[PDB]
């Protein structure tokens, strides 16, 4: 059960600090390198930086100047810091376990590394061995190592869930949340089909659930739609075998950038 | 930036390939990644080390690499495999990693599909705000390519819709909505609005009657 979880503000202003912590368990850093990456809507994904179990920290080339990366290992959390963020910062944040070590591949062919007296070599056997004494042998079956030729291993172990954070100007709008029912002459099933409406808030996301969780299959939430008053609605709809009188529905809608958390009864319309 | 096609297609059962074209100082170092993104869940690791799968992967997931240039084959394509795929390398250090532009991946042969529609009207609780918003819910449609019109009393309304794009849903198929924001006014006004929803040259439409709710 190795877990990431990103925790932070899912808004913030331009021009100010994004702060992000990971907490980190079932695992400890000081055995595990960690780092962030990111995704822009509509965008790749984009190295942030890491930091290794030594805690030597290492960063995206072109983002190190805005970036700073600390840990602390007795408390297994992970912190990102982006200074002066503008609305092009806005992106999902992954924390995640990535693998770092550096190597010495050779050319292709040449896999294992044999250090003589002599110096490096990158040598095609696996004897290190017969081709040691040998002037011969190593350059028969050797490449001579130069001191500054190294490779670099990196890739994501583990990927947490993400925090989306928007960099806006704009002030937080919590949403409005409406029981969606279908009309009368409708009551005809032979599945009944009923949702929630969370209408015009801002920023994203929207976490939507129903009977507290109880209620899993048949539910789909939608993505939003973004208004040009810069406000986002979206829905949410459950179907459920009629009839089902004798059980209720609630539509859980939590938004978390304004700590607020509706549940709203949705009643079929009686007529 | 690692150089992918911006998207591939290949049909059900049969196999596809996914190149990721770099320099001698990224890919041409020898250690690429391959990760798989689907739209409400966590990126995957697919490939490290240019061949070896991550955990959990099946074996028909497979890379190589050649020189610059690296492959990520996916052979058996099934519809779950739709998703964008990145490829990754470090580069003059292992902690300068450096992404693929990411390549969307499109299974063809899949069964087509109707849309389901439910046209939801304005509750009481929205109407007490002199506002009123009809909810059109479309599901269980493929391919994902859907347009949706709105009607008044039968002629077509050009203002104030505003519809998603679809999206896939847990069963690979694709979803979608449309939104008409009318006023407590118009909605008590008009004898019925419908949503006409056309997907494959067929359509669909549900209708809604402001006195019957």
């Amino acid at each position: 059960q190795v877990q990431l979880r990103e925790s932070g503000p899912s808004l913030v202003k331009p021009s100010q600090t994004l702060s992000l912590t990971c907490t980190a368990s079932g695992f400890s850093l000081s055995d595990k390198a960690v780092g962030w990456v990111r995704q822009a809507p509509e965008k790749a994904l984009e190295w942030l930086g890491s930091i290794d179990t030594s805690g030597t920290t290492g960063y995206n080339s072109g983002l190190k100047s805005r970036l700073s990366i600390i840990k602390d290992n007795s408390k297994s959390q992970v912190s990102l810091s982006v200074s002066s963020v503008t609305t092009e910062d806005s992106a999902t944040y992954y924390c995640t376990i990535v693998h770092q070590e550096t190597s010495r591949r050779g050319p292709d062919g040449y896999s294992w590394i044999c250090e003589c007296s002599s110096g490096t070599y990158t040598c095609d056997a696996d004897n290190c061995g017969n081709l040691c004494p040998s002037d011969w042998q190593l350059t028969l079956h050797c490449h001579r190592l130069d001191s500054s030729t190294y490779t670099y291993d990196w890739h994501v172990e583990t990927w947490g869930q993400g925090l989306r954070v928007t960099v806006s100007s704009a002030s937080t709008t919590a949403p409005k949340v409406y029981p969606l029912s279908s009309c009368c002459g409708d009551k005809s099933s032979s599945t009944v089909t009923l949702g929630c409406l969370v209408s015009s808030y801002m920023p994203e996301p929207v976490t939507v659930t129903w009977n507290s969780g109880a209620l899993k299959s048949g539910v789909h939430t939608f993505p939003a739609v973004l208004q040009s008053s810069g406000l986002y609605s979206l829905s949410s709809m459950v179907t459920v075998p009629g009839s089902t009188s004798g059980q209720t529905f609630t539509c859980n809608v939590a938004h978390p950038a304004s700590s607020t958390k509706v549940d709203k009864a949705v009643e079929p319309k009686s007529c | 930036v690692l150089n992918q096609p911006s998207s591939v297609s290949g049909s059900l059962g049969q196999r596809v390939s996914i190149t990721c074209s770099g320099s001698s100082s990224n890919v041409g170092n020898g250690y690429v990644s391959w990760y798989q993104l689907i739209p409400g869940s966590a990126p995957r690791t697919l490939i490290y080390g240019d061949t070896s799968r991550a955990s959990g992967v099946p074996d028909r997931f497979s890379g190589s690499r050649s020189g610059n240039t690296a492959t990520l084959t996916i052979s058996s394509l099934q519809a779950e495999d739709e998703a964008d795929y990145f490829c990754a390398s470090a580069e003059d250090s292992s902690s300068n990693a450096v992404f693929g532009s990411g390549t969307t991946l499109t299974v063809l042969g899949q069964p087509k599909s109707p849309p389901s529609v439910t046209l939801f009207p304005p509750s009481t609780e929205e109407l007490n705000g002199n506002k009123a918003t009809l909810v059109c819910l479309i599901s269980d449609f493929y391919p994902g390519s859907v347009t949706v019109v709105w009607k008044a009393d039968g002629s077509t309304i050009t203002r104030n819709v505003e519809t998603t794009r679809a999206s896939k849903q847990s069963n690979s198929k694709y979803a979608a909505s449309s939104y008409l924001s009318l006023t407590s006014s118009d909605w008590k006004s008009k004898g019925s609005y419908s949503c006409e929803v056309t997907h494959e040259g067929s359509t669909v439409t549900k209708t809604v009657k402001p006195s019957e709710c």
